[PDB]
């Protein structure tokens, strides 16, 4: 036969818009291509971007941020009045730090 | 957290019992209502973690992974409905079923505990990958890359098992919170030479690292859209998470153990870059900027500085985001004229304009482009990287040079120009690749306006 | 607004105007339809300098190849009719 | 006339349904690690004269 | 006189920027108008130091109502 | 641009062609008319002074020291015309070129306005589907059996026949499209 194989031959791609002119690219079948648009759209732009930006705009300081602004500045001031040095060099008082006994 | 796990696995039957019209319909809406449930995550705490049960804990680190794999699976359902259309019911149902395990096994490991279990999980995350690719693939190489994705990762990661059950039997445990509470220095031995490289390995060959990398342009040129959304987006973030994780238990050792990894990351950084420049296949130059860019975590998480984590956790977000936009845009021109070579289709602007400025933003955005999140996380390794010694700003001078001309030169080739006159197949922009640009695009600059919860636990 | 519309009456009188011009052809001897060879007896130096002052009019140069195939002046306003997009 | 419409569009109360267990499982296994309630030296507190615990 | 114009279609790309734009707006005015009507009639608290033998609620730590919410 | 080449230049047009770049380049070097007048007067007699070589061997030697003279002596910045391909207009307006089979791919509701342009698109598509088939058939019957030699094509020569290969020549976008 000259041939090796019994094959179909490859198909010419389909244009989804020759038989919908406003076809949206998601079906062929003109009602559940509108329809999956519709929801793409409206739980991609209008329930999960627009609300969930606006959740977490508005998401509770759980970092502590104000928190720690407002205990610095309560510090910042009992130390300024007394003459205490505004930071301290060691964050742990060296009396419960035992240090070896020798050196040498 | 069971609150997310459960409606996957809902997911799989919901898929398997849809009607044979209404499956891409019902898997994009609960998959799109499953990303909003996740948004929850990102109430984060300043100084621990949220520890939901003995299994599963939600750090500052992982929650901005799970919300953008929850987020990726509705793009790639999209993405893959026009390319899938001839495909009987059955096969496209295996299709989303193996979308959706590959989404429960990187849920389930961005929050697992141990390491033994993350381990198991890490690696579970390859049969789904490796089938997409091998079955779904276009062309004879889709098998040679399946070997090359599945021989790379299961080398490195072998040995890291060895590691952690001679971790587990010497200390007593891998849970996380344990290993970072009672952590002791490395001595300088052999014996912690080798459990630092075996330890180490895995994630970098996972990167990948430059020279260990070959794997990766097999594997997301080879593979089908969806395959390669998420072989770029969040497969190669799980070497950076899981390299974040386990450096705890690593120093002193990494003081010095860093150098060959460091100089590999910066030179193979300007090598890919500059591979970039000579390229005929688009989807190649996409795979190997990731390369660039991943080269650019490797260097943040082996510094192992506040800003270079901060850094490392936006970078690794934003390219996660931008690089599955640019695997999009490259799969629409594929799609009408059938040809991954870049000089066959020019002038598209004139063809697609819409397309154009979705293309001109992506390749803004791979560039860093300030304020974009991938300029924040760029800009704090090369701060970080600056203090850890001044000449590094050479070779991060260079590279920034380097990537502004590959990304225009590829905007210039593919959209600028005349268009090619023998085709005229190149038909209007449907309205899903539109929604799939849109749906890329705006989360990024959105979480430029917010960039605190893509900054990690250093934050 | 910008230049008016070329016609190709205008091509013609422009061409005709540069060709009268021309010290070595006479102005009542020659027509359209005049060759530059064999009814005005010009050699091909002489059609080179035609050809470059028909650019100068216009303001576009021609190609040589092109320029070379021109041997009366239908031939060029024709030509440039063509180029222009000139149909009225 | 429900019928047909329950037998085509059954497959959308999985996932919510999925969702509330979870939450109802997720609370399940915070009811096993009560262990330190009120007990923490940072947060341990005397009752209220009505409330029985300090969180669920 | 007056030619005609050959040009891509722009049918598509017009209806697909009206329809982004009709849904972010559809779902986004309820939002900014409810996020004023808040802001305007139920301001937001003052600080206060806690008083004596009151334990107040994880939510009363905030100071934004939506945040409190 | 338009003429289909030959294998190879001959002596005359090598000659002719330098004439003309020598010419444009001394208009480059000198700006002012009259100047231009007497210096072009001078090199045209330079030129033909040596018009009656009977020696071809010699006429190519000269030629071949008059383009190293040329080459030696050009205008670094010679004058261009805006739209030739080294000119500052040279492809300003390929931008705005489209190509007409764009206009199958318009919503009905964008053809709905110009129903006579279309109608006249129609027309000139019918006709070329009908004249297609000759064309090649003519094509078929004037090509050697060795292939063609060179890229002109015939005319029409039947009754009612079209020149072969004739639509995107006839249908150029336009030079000024938009
Ligand atoms: C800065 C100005 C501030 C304005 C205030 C309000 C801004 C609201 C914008 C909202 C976000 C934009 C939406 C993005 C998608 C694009 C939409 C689209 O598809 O076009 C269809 C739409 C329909 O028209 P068409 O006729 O169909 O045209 C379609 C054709 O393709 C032909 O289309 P085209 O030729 O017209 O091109 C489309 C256009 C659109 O394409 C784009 O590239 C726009 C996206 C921006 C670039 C993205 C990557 C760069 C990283 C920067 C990140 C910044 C984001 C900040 C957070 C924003 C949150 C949403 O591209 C351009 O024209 C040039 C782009 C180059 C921009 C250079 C600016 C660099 C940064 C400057 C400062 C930014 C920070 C501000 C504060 C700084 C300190 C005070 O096109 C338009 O209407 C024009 C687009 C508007 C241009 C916006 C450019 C500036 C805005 C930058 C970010 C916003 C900052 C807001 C903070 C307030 C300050
Ligand atoms: C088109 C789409 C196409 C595609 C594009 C892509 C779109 C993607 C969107 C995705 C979703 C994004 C959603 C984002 C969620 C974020 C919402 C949020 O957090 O709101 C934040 C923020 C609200 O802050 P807040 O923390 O909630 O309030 C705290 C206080 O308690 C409040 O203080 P208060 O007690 O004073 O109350 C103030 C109150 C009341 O204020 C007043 O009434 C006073 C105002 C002054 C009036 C005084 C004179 C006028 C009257 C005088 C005459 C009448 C009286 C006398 C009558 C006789 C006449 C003589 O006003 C408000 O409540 C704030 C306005 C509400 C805005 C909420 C935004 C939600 C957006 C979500 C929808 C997203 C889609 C967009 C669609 C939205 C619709 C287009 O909203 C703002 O954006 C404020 C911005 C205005 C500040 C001024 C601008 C300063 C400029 C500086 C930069 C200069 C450089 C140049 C750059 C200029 C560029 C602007
Ligand atoms: C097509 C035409 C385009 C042009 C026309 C557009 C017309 C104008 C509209 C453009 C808006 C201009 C932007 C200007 C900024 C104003 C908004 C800003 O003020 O809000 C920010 C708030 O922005 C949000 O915080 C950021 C949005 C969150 C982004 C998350 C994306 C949603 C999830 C989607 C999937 C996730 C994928 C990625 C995985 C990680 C402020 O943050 P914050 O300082 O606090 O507020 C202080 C007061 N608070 C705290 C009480 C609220
Ligand atoms: C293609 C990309 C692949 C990925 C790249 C992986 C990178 C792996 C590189 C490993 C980094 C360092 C490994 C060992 C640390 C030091 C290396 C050694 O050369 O340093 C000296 C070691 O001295 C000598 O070099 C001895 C080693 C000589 C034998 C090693 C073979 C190296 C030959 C190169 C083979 C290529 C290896 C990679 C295969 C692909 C230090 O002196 P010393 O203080 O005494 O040893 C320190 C350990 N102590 C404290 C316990 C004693
Ligand atoms: C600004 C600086 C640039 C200037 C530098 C340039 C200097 C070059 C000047 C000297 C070069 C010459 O003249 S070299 C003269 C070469 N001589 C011959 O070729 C003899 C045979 N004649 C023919 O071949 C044709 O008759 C022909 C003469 C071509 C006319 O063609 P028509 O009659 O059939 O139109």
């Amino acid at each position: 036969p000259t041939i090796r194989l019994q094959e179909d031959p490859d198909p010419e791609d389909e244009n989804l818009y020759e038989k919908n002119p406003d076809s949206h690219g998601y079906d062929k079948d003109p009602i559940v291509d509108l329809w999956n648009m519709r929801v793409v759209f409206f739980f991609g732009f209008s329930i999960v971007l627009v609300l969930g930006s606006t959740f977490v705009a508005y998401l509770p300081d759980y970092r502590m941020q104000e928190w720690a602004r407002r205990e610095a500045e309560r510090l910042v001031k009992y130390r300024e009045a007394n003459g205490l040095p505004l930071m301290e060099s060691n964050c742990f008082d060296p009396n419960k730090i035992q240090l070896p006994e020798d050196e040498d | 957290m069971l609150k997310i796990i459960i409606p996957t696995t809902m997911l799989l039957p919901m898929t398997w019992m849809s009607k044979h019209n209404m499956i891409w319909i019902n898997a994009t809406v609960h998959s799109l209502l499953i990303s909003l449930i996740s948004l929850s995550l990102l109430n984060q705490l300043g100084e621990n973690s949220l520890n939901f049960s003995l299994t599963f804990f939600s750090d500052s680190l992982s929650a901005p992974l799970l919300v953008l794999t929850t987020w990726l699976l509705p793009l790639m359902l999209m993405a893959s409905q026009s390319h899938l259309s001839k495909e009987t019911t059955t096969r496209k149902k295996l299709y989303i079923t193996m979308l959706i395990l590959l989404q429960l096994f990187l849920i389930m490991t961005f929050t697992a505990t141990e390491l033994i279990l993350f381990y198991i999980l890490f690696e579970a995350t390859l049969v789904p990958t490796l089938i997409i690719i091998t079955r779904w693939g276009n062309q004879t190489e889709r098998l040679n890359a399946g070997l090359y994705f599945l021989f790379y990762t299961l080398a490195g990661s072998l040995p890291l098992l060895v590691a952690l059950v001679y971790i587990q039997n010497t200390t007593g445990s891998l849970n996380f919170l344990i290993i970072h509470y009672w952590s002791h220095p490395l001595s300088n031995s052999w014996s912690n030479i080798f459990m630092w490289l075996a330890c180490i390995m895995a994630f970098m060959v996972k990167m990948p690292l430059y020279g260990l990398h070959l794997w990766l342009p097999k594997a997301h040129v080879e593979a089908p859209i969806a395959g390669s959304m998420v072989l770029a987006a969040v497969l190669l973030k799980l070497g950076g998470y899981g390299m974040m994780r386990i450096t705890t238990i690593l120093n002193p050792l990494t003081n010095y153990m860093a150098y060959p990894f460091l100089m590999l990351s910066m030179w193979g950084m300007i090598m890919t870059s500059s591979i970039c420049l000579r390229q005929t296949d688009l989807k190649s130059l996409i795979a190997y900027s990731s390369v660039s860019h991943m080269a650019l975590v490797i260097v943040a998480i082996m510094i192992q500085t506040p800003w270079s984590f901060m850094g490392a956790t936006a970078l690794m977000i934003a390219h996660g985001l931008t690089s599955s936009m640019l695997f999009c845009l490259a799969n629409t021109n594929y799609e009408r004229v059938h040809s991954r070579t870049m000089i066959l289709a020019r002038g598209l602007q004139t063809l697609l304009p819409l397309m154009a400025t979705w293309w001109l933003v992506a390749s803004l955005t791979n560039l860093a482009l300030p304020p974009s999140i991938n300029l924040i996380g760029e800009l704090f390794i090369i701060t970080a990287s600056f203090s850890w010694s001044n000449i590094t700003i050479i070779l991060m001078g260079m590279n920034m040079m380097i990537t502004a001309l590959y990304s225009l030169y590829m905007l210039i080739t593919t959209q600028r120009g005349k268009y090619t006159h023998h085709i005229n197949n190149i038909k209007p922009s449907f309205t899903r690749e539109n929604a799939l640009m849109a749906l890329h695009i705006l989360p990024l600059l959105l979480l430029t306006l917010n960039p605190k919860m893509i900054l990690g636990p250093l934050y | 607004s910008d230049a008016p519309p070329l016609t190709l009456e205008a091509i013609k009188d422009r061409v005709l105007y540069v060709l009268k011009l021309y010290d070595k052809i006479d102005p009542e001897k020659l027509s359209v339809n005049s060759h530059f060879m064999k009814d005005l007896g010009l050699d091909s130096l002489d059609q080179v300098e035609i050809i470059m002052a028909m650019e100068d009019e216009f303001g576009f140069e021609i190609p040589d190849i092109d320029a070379e195939k021109l041997m009366c002046p239908q031939e060029i306003v024709d030509y440039i009719a063509d180029k222009k997009d000139v149909y009225e | 006339n429900v019928l047909q419409i329950v037998r085509d569009h059954w497959v959308h109360i999985l996932v919510p349904v999925g969702f509330v267990f979870g939450c109802y499982l997720d609370r399940r296994s915070d009811e096993k690690l009560t262990a330190f309630r009120n007990k923490s030296l940072l947060f341990k507190r005397e009752l209220r004269p009505n409330e029985e615990v300090t969180w669920k | 006189k007056r030619l005609f114009i050959i040009k891509p279609s722009g049918f598509y790309d017009r209806r697909f920027l009206k329809l982004m734009r009709f849904y972010i707006l559809l779902t986004g005015i309820p939002v900014a108008i409810g996020i004023t009507l808040v802001n305007v009639f139920i301001g937001e608290a003052e600080l206060a130091d806690i008083p004596e033998g009151y334990v107040p609620e994880h939510w009363e730590y905030f100071k934004h109502p939506i945040s409190r919410w | 641009a338009f003429s289909a080449p030959a294998a190879y230049l001959t002596h005359q047009q090598k000659v002719l062609r330098l004439y003309k770049r020598a010419l444009r380049h001394l208009e480059s070097w000198c700006v002012h008319r009259d100047k231009y007048r007497y210096f072009a007067c001078l090199m045209r007699a330079r030129f033909d002074e040596h018009k009656n070589e009977k020696d071809m061997v010699k006429a190519t030697q000269l030629l071949r020291q008059a383009e190293e003279e040329f080459w030696y002596g050009q205008h670094p910045q010679p004058y261009i015309f805006p739209e030739s391909p080294g000119g500052t207009s040279y492809e300003r307006y390929e931008c705005y070129k489209v190509p007409e089979w764009c206009l199958d791919d318009w919503h009905p509701s964008e053809k709905a306005m110009y129903p006579d342009y279309f109608a006249k698109r129609e027309q000139w598509k019918r006709l070329r589907r009908e004249s297609w088939e000759r064309e090649v058939k003519q094509l078929q019957e004037e090509t050697p059996p060795g292939g063609p030699r060179t890229e002109a094509l015939p005319p029409a020569r039947k009754e009612g026949d079209l020149p072969p290969l004739w639509w995107h020549i006839v249908t150029r976008p336009r030079e000024r499209p938009m």
